[PDB]
RNA sequence: GAUGUCGGCUCAUCACAUCCUGGGGCUGAAGUAGGUCCCAAGGGUAUGGCUGUUCGCCAUUUAAAGUGGUACGCGAGCUGGGUUUAGAACGUCGUGAGACAGUUCGGUCCCUAUCUGCCGUGGGCGCUGGAGAACUGAGGGGGGCUGCUCCUAGUACGAGAGGACCGGAGUGGACGCAUCACUGGUGUUCGGGUUGUCAUGCCAAUGGCACUGCCCGGUAGCUAAAUGCGGAAGAGAUAAGUGCUGAAAGCAUCUAAGCACGAAACUUGCCCCGAGAUGAGUUCUCCCUGACCCUUUAAGGGUCCUGAAGGAACGUUGAAGACGACGACGUUGAUAGGCCGGGUGUGUAAGCGCAGCGAUGCGUUGAGCUAACCGGUACUAAUGAACCGUGAGGCUUAACCU
RNA sequence: AAUUCCUUGUCGGGUAAGUUCCGACCUGCACGAAUGGCGUAAUGAUGGCCAGGCUGUCUCCACCCGAGACUCAGUGAAAUU
RNA sequence: CACAGGUGGUCAGGUAGAGAAUACCAAGGCGCUUGAGAGAACUCGGGUGAAGGAACUAGGCAAAAUGGUGCCGUAACUUC
RNA sequence: AGGACCGAACCGACUAAUGUUGAAAAAUUAGCGGAUGACUUGUGGCUGGGGGUGAAAGGCCAAUCAAACCGGGAGAUAGCU
């Protein structure tokens, strides 16, 4: 549950380490961007040699949260905080090449399958 | 197709094997009894009057009593009643139970909606609250303006107020039919239905698709 | 906010055609002491439905 | 909404409606009958018979709770000794709400609520 | 409420074994990965129980990849396969949320011996 | 002898010169995507950075971010940042008091709603004897949005790049209603921990006060962030438009006669109200079967006797409620409280015993306590009775029957 | 610029985006030396701007506790007309 | 006005505390001269709040937050 | 030592909400500044209306001060309503 001003960590080596939400993408008044959702991003926070910089205005999908996720038999899956992947503007293809924590099988979708496959864990 | 009159239960949920939990309204659905037949000839429409549950006798009136009598039916906690479709016929006396439901797909559920009260605009129209800070006197929840000014120099009909919210005849469409077995008198439909447990449920075959 | 113009004598009338009280219609005798009393009231002397049940 | 609710607030607070029905219980166990409003004779049975309840069972820890919710040791003492015994048999409705007049200075609705097998010997002494 | 409960017990799972706030527990749990269908296991702390007949549930809290995953399980769900505890653990409280503010050697929950 | 100004907030309502979605003609329209005009007002129609701003520029969205009217809609609805008071300063002007339609910092926003209007909710009487229900449906209101992916099909089209119409499937955004089973929030009425202090003689155990003293949890209910469902399809008549047959006018011509199509607008279809629909409708059932007197003699007035069905009253009350209303129950009784058993929540009470110098630990013990919950149970309270409402129901004509 | 009309001047910085802010330029409509000029540590319920923490300020409002509002009894106004 | 306003001096118990702050009490004085119910909107005054965390607004207005003692340690600049 | 620091009494009055036919003709509540000094306060005294007093706001001078209040000239005058 993000929405714009919402800050996330990154679960990638694009060497951003934190992002905020400047967009929900998906809808006229959109409010909130859950596990599998992409979302607008503005770099925050970023190493000193990595794919991007402090600044860069991008693409992330959201792979964990707080709010976490619901299954059909009524469990839920929740994390301590809030991580997104980046992914390039026009492609929406992810910039990093290994990813970091665990994700969920939300992600399991011809889009997302490098970062189900590159993930330590899959909830 | 016809409907029939049932009791709203509570909600609970059924387990699949593919480990899906679905949610459900227990409705009680017990015999309905024909207590009247309406024709085009007697009253210039085709429908049945039933009856369901039981009344106390020192609670059934005399003008009652007489209309019960002449259908050869016990008393009942109400009446209702539901048109004929052509092809469609019953009789004084006959039982209708909630197999009638039985390779029904969807049903929809008609119930007397929980009673909220007097309702502000918040609760009611959602209406967006103003100001809690920021100078703001006395105009939290407070509806705002209520009109123009000297065009048209008045309120009009059908204006978002404040008011009684709830306890009245609601309407959910389409909700799948999970389970009927009228040896337990039972209908279990998915999702919520209108009312608190213990109210009258009219229940009818999907009008839509 | 005021009035722009009186209201009439016949209007305050009007208003006021839902303010008359309503005689006790429920009073009955107690079958003891002989004493009238509100239903499901005990009466003056402390009876309730033939007993003597507060001695006061 | 008030829906599925019990407890009357009686235009109090918590802690003033506890302390005002530790005294209620108190001056029942004691008098055997008091006169008060209808709805406070009606929320005094929920604290004076499950009072008679726990003294139907004499233990050093029942006394004390009953001590914790009256905080009188003379009224724990009929409790146990007395009302307990007393009401040994008896299924709940150790009381009973007898309707009488309305209060000259505010028109107030008043009850009588007493012990369903009164001792007019302890009430007088 | 009788109708309810009868459809309700004939649902429920029989072999739950019991557990406690403060265990560490081992949740198999049946997953479709990809085109297969297989038990995932899921260990952690059981930080809450919900006892609720029907709708009982439990919380699990582990550390993943140096970050909290908290799993909700619906107890008499068919996707819950197994449950067995692999420590017990000793705490005063039913439920443990003080565990979410903290870390590693902070975090540890003593052995019930008994 | 006062009609409060800009902008914002809240809440809107109309027009159409239409922003999107829908239909269509022309295109310098291959496709995709556009341009322009016609028809169309059903719904839908961003959040931010800067500034008092409206606007505007900029960032990032969106199917789209419409243009206008409504006292440049809306202060007896809110704000008070802009802007006309009094303080003060700068630049400029003036000898000066002062001045600026320059800028700058600071700077009191009242009104308990009588009438109209509107949102809810009652009381009265009527509908022609009275009464209880179930309805018919005139009329009124609500709703009406849309993305993306997939299949058709890498097809038609195209040198390629790209890439459809028609039709079908799925899944979302926003909006709306309902519900509390799940996930949670709350839960000063449940359980526990703990600080300071005061009391219950003291120990131990408890209780009061300090924001519920401060906290950790949490039942029922309420509830959204939770999870069900909805917008439709279809039908009728159309708009712009496309046509068939066809003269006037030997031909031609969608039109004059005749005929076929055609849109999110319109009428239906869906949901809610609804016979005060005074044009007061229909159906089923229930109840009432005594005399007398008087006058201006008539649909007249009154008296005695009668008092039904039903309604109400009183009481116990409700997931019903401001009150009223509405629903359940009243001993031939589960309506409320209690009581019993369970569940739930808290988390191993007290007392005693053991271990330790002690704090404290261990055992008895998943203990004790447990609201609004579930299943039961007449222990308490729901009294035999009373009040309102009557006593066979107008005239005319017709049709049956006497 | 508490001074600059044109003006949101231009350039740089900060922000995804900055009519404000900070730094710089000089084209000072209309700075300037006790009508004091330019600085200046400390001080300030002083004006402008940025950040961390924090949060119902807001997305978007939910539940709860109290005082009114509502009902009964007693007393009993007002402006206006 | 039997009015939440104003009015100079003196006295200073216990526990905790730096204290005449503050909390609980003693002596002593009081419950404030309409009450009874109910548990709607909305207003006032409070408590708790998922995910987010200034996106609010003219402006963080209001809230929320910080908060004690000891020791360690502490930048530019400075009139030292 | 200090118009030193933090902070009650005491003196003041920066912000907000409430109240605005008020509990109050300027307050209440939560916060706020000074708190050994150009401090604060009691009792009594002196200055008087074109006059006083003023760390200066045209502030204050007995609840409206760019000329107090009361009585008088007085029935000022009013080409105005
Ligand atoms: N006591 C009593 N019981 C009833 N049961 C049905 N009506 C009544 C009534 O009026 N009184
Ligand atoms: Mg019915
Ligand atoms: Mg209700
Ligand atoms: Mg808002
Ligand atoms: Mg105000
Ligand atoms: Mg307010
Ligand atoms: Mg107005
Ligand atoms: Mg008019
Ligand atoms: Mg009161
Ligand atoms: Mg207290
Ligand atoms: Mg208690
Ligand atoms: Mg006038
Ligand atoms: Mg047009
Ligand atoms: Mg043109
Ligand atoms: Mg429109
Ligand atoms: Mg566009
Ligand atoms: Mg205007
Ligand atoms: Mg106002
Ligand atoms: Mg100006
Ligand atoms: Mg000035
Ligand atoms: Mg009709
Ligand atoms: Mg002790
Ligand atoms: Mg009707
Ligand atoms: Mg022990
Ligand atoms: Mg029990
Ligand atoms: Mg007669
Ligand atoms: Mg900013
Ligand atoms: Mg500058
Ligand atoms: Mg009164
Ligand atoms: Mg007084
Ligand atoms: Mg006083
Ligand atoms: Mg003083
Ligand atoms: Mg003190
Ligand atoms: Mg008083
Ligand atoms: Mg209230
Ligand atoms: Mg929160
Ligand atoms: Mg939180
Ligand atoms: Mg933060
Ligand atoms: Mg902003
Ligand atoms: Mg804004
Ligand atoms: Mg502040
Ligand atoms: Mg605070
Ligand atoms: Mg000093
Ligand atoms: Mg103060
Ligand atoms: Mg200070
Ligand atoms: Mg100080
Ligand atoms: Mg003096
Ligand atoms: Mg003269
Ligand atoms: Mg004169």
């Amino acid at each position: 549950m993000i929405q714009e001003q919402t800050m996330l960590n990154v679960a990638d080596n694009s060497g951003a380490r934190r992002v905020m939400c400047i967009k929900v993408l998906g809808g006229s008044h959109r409010r909130y961007a859950g596990v599998g959702d992409i979302i607008k991003i503005t770099i925050k926070e970023a190493i000193p040699r990595g794919k991007v910089k402090k600044g860069d205005v991008l693409k992330a999908v959201v792979v964990r949260t707080k709010k976490g996720v619901r299954r059909p038999d009524g469990s839920v899956i929740r994390f301590d905080g809030n991580a997104c992947v980046l992914l390039n503007n026009n492609s929406e293809q992810p910039i990093g090449t290994r990813i970091f924590g665990p994700v969920t099988r939300e992600l399991r979708s011809e889009k997302f399958m490098k970062i189900i496959s590159l993930a330590p864990e899959v909830l | 197709m016809i409907g029939l009159v049932g009791k709203k239960v509570g909600m609970t949920r059924i387990f699949t094997e593919d480990g899906v939990s679905i949610p459900v309204t227990v409705i009680e659905v017990e015999a309905n009894r024909v207590t009247q037949v309406k024709d085009l000839a007697n009253d210039g429409y085709r429908a049945i009057q039933v009856t369901t549950g039981a009344k106390k006798a020192n609670r059934v009136t005399k003008p009652e009593a007489g209309h019960f009598a002449k259908a050869g039916v016990e008393a009942g906690r109400g009446l209702w009643e539901f048109r004929l479709a052509e092809g469609e016929e019953f009789t004084v006396g006959q039982s209708i139970s909630v197999e009638l439901f039985a390779d029904v797909k969807k049903v929809d559920v008609t119930g007397t909606s929980k009673g909220k009260g007097f309702a502000g605009t918040v609760k009611r129209w959602n209406f967006r609250t103003q100001d809690a800070t920021h100078g703001n006197s006395l105009s939290h929840r407070v509806p705002g303006s209520i009109g123009q000014n000297q065009t048209p120099g008045k309120v009009f009909k059908g204006k978002k107020m404040a008011g009684q919210m709830g306890n009245e005849r609601v309407t959910v469409q389409s909700l799948d039919v999970v389970r009927v077995d009228a040896e337990r008198n039972l209908l279990l439909v998915k999702g919520a239905v209108p009312g608190a447990t213990g109210s009258d449920l009219i229940v009818k075959p999907a009008v839509k698709a | 906010a005021v009035q722009q113009n009186k209201p009439t004598r016949s209007k305050r009338g009007m208003r006021r055609s839902h303010d008359a009280l309503t005689a006790v219609t429920s009073l009955s005798v107690d079958k003891t002491s002989g004493e009238k009393h509100l239903r499901h009231h005990i009466t003056a002397d402390g009876y309730y439905r033939g007993r003597k049940v507060i001695a006061k | 909404m008030r829906h599925r609710k019990s407890g009357r607030q009686l235009n109090r607070n918590s802690s003033h409606r506890q302390a005002m029905f530790r005294n209620m219980a108190g001056s029942l166990v004691r008098h055997e009958i008091i006169k008060t409003t209808l709805p406070k004779a009606k929320e005094l049975r929920r604290v004076v018979e499950p009072l008679i309840t726990l003294a139907k069972t004499d233990s050093v820890a029942n006394r004390r709770l009953a001590f914790a919710r009256t905080r009188d040791n003379e009224i724990v003492a009929k409790l146990f000794n007395e009302l307990g015994p007393r009401f040994a048999s008896r299924a709940g409705g150790y009381t009973r709400i007898l309707k009488c007049g309305f209060r000259a200075g505010d028109n107030a609705p008043m009850a009588y609520i007493e012990l369903v097998d009164r001792s007019e010997k302890a009430e007088a002494a | 409420s009788n109708i309810i409960k009868q459809l309700e017990q004939e649902q429920m799972k029989q072999d739950v074994p019991s557990f406690r706030p403060g265990d560490t527990v081992e949740v198999k749990v049946w997953v479709v990965e990809g085109s297969k269908k297989r038990l995932q296991a899921f260990e952690g702390v059981v930080i809450a129980i919900r006892n609720r007949g029907l709708h009982s549930a439990f919380t699990v809290r582990k550390i993943s990849n140096g970050e909290g995953v908290e799993r909700v399980f619906q107890t008499h769900s068919p996707v819950v396969d197994s449950i067995s505890v692999k420590r017990r653990g000793a705490v005063r409280k039913a439920k443990l949320y003080y565990l979410r503010e903290r870390t590693g050697k902070a975090a540890r929950i003593k052995e019930r011996l008994n």
